[PDB]
């Protein structure tokens, strides 16, 4: 009855069976911030947050229309005082 | 984890229908030549 | 027994004559 | 559009099926003791034959009226026991309905 | 309020009115030789059945020897059958394109409707037909009864034979 | 003690007289 011919329905792209990764070749940053290593040992150590992407830099980081040249008067006067 | 239930279930209903497709033309023959299109129509 | 489905009861539905034309009939009985 | 009597008296009728609603009307004083009533009543007998019985919803009424015309020879009195006694003897009047109509 | 009042003319007719009724309806008659109420008299006379025969309620119209179904049954087959090849075919939409799949499932509910509409046009053809499976039940009953009357007083007539011939033999 | 309990007189046959009126909306 609803048996149509002319009715064909085409495979659903990307198909989901594939390797979606390397389907456009999307393994590279799948690859550097993997779970394992092809060996299957801890690659670095894992954390939650943005904190040690700023260690590098000086500091301690313990816890996580205008007149700029009036303003500058305004604090030398204020520090000379 | 969700890729992988996918995958499973995809197997797992390619499955079903190709028993379902065998069996209906086992006792039903009448009907197999409209089942083998509606493989064409599904794959 | 929790569900009130409409127009399938053993006794006339209180609902069904209250929504039935002889309220508002009885209502404009002076109309009558 | 406004009805006609027909559609009023039949709703009366199957409305006259209703437990609720007899107490409701018994428990007036002028509803029983006006003849008018009454007169109304036995007035609704006919409707008993065909083909107006064809048009009936709920044909247990058909009985109450009936047993409300026994009303009038019985007696107010009675009401407080209407409730029970209906629910006692649904059984055999529904059993007697269906031998006056199925068989 | 919950209960609606008694209908109006109920109050207009006396014990009075009910025995002038006759006389009423007599002099109705000779002069008649919607019905315009002019008189407190007139609903007694009993109302005329519409010429349409229809009678219309809550939005709903309402109105011989019991006092090619073949075609029926193979169109009833095939459809079983469409109606399964067309579950295998929705199940497989489910399998491989689940996201349309809604396209195929009322088409065939469709064809599930398509049964219960020959399942209704059917029932004034089972119904009736529910007094044919009583005719036979209490026609075997019957029968039952009867052919257990003959058989117990036929019994009774030869125990009475045998009773004679054993007293015919004794004297 | 108690000489006699009372007997039961429940008039479930009572019809009640509670007034209904507030139904419509």
């Amino acid at each position: 009855y609803y048996v149509d011919p002319e009715t064909t329905y085409t495979y659903q792209q990307p198909n989901p069976l594939q390797d979606l990764i390397s389907v456009y070749g999307l393994d590279d940053i799948s690859r550097q911030v993997a779970r394992t290593n092809l060996d299957g040992t801890k690659a670095v150590k894992l954390r939650k947050s943005y904190k040690n992407q700023i260690a590098d830099l000086s500091g301690k980081f313990s816890t996580i229309n205008f007149d700029w040249d009036l303003c500058s008067s305004v604090l030398s006067q204020f520090e000379r005082s | 984890r969700s890729n992988q239930y996918q995958r499973g279930k995809m197997h797992g209903l390619k499955q079903l229908r190709d028993s379902l497709a065998d069996k209906i033309v086992d006792e039903f023959p009448e009907l197999k030549e409209p089942v083998e299109d509606i493989i064409k129509r599904t794959s | 027994k929790g569900a009130v489905g409409p127009n399938n009861f053993i006794w006339p539905a209180e609902d069904a004559l209250r929504r039935g034309m002889l309220a508002m009939a009885s209502l404009h009985s002076k109309e009558l | 559009p406004l009805p006609t009597r027909f559609e009023v008296e039949l709703e009366f009728i199957q409305s006259l099926a209703n437990i609720q609603y007899v107490t409701y009307l018994l428990t007036q004083q002028q509803i029983w003791k006006s003849p008018n009533f009454k007169n109304y009543l036995k007035y609704l007998e006919y409707w008993c034959n065909p083909p107006y019985s064809q048009c009936i919803v709920y044909p247990n009424c058909l009985f109450i009226l009936k047993l409300l015309n026994g009303f009038m020879e019985s007696a107010l009195e009675g009401l407080d026991e209407l409730p029970k006694i209906i629910q006692l003897q649904g059984p055999q009047w529904m059993n007697e309905m269906v031998e006056r109509w199925a068989n | 309020s919950l209960y609606p009042p008694p209908p109006p003319y109920v109050k207009f007719f006396t014990q009075s009115n009910l025995e002038k009724l006759p006389k009423y309806k007599e002099k109705k008659a000779a002069s008649a030789k919607e019905e315009e109420i002019t008189c407190a008299l007139d609903y007694l006379i009993p109302p005329p059945m519409p010429k349409n025969q229809q009678y219309r309620a809550f939005g709903s119209i309402w109105q011989e020897n019991e006092s090619n179904y073949q075609y029926k049954i193979q169109e009833l087959r095939k459809l079983l059958k469409s109606l399964l090849l067309n579950y295998l075919e929705l199940i497989g939409v489910l399998s491989i394109n689940p996201d349309m799949y809604e396209r195929k499932v009322e088409n065939i509910r469709t064809i599930l409707v398509n049964i219960h509409h020959l399942l209704n046009e059917y029932r004034p053809h089972q119904s009736r037909e529910s007094l044919i499976m009583l005719l036979e039940e209490q026609l075997e009953y019957k029968r039952g009864e009867i052919r257990e009357i003959e058989q117990v007083c036929k019994q009774v007539h030869d125990k009475l034979t045998s009773i004679q011939d054993t007293l015919r033999t004794g004297s | 003690p108690s000489y006699s309990p009372t007997s039961p007189s429940y008039s479930p046959t009572s019809p009640s007289y509670s007034p209904t009126s507030p139904s419509y909306s």
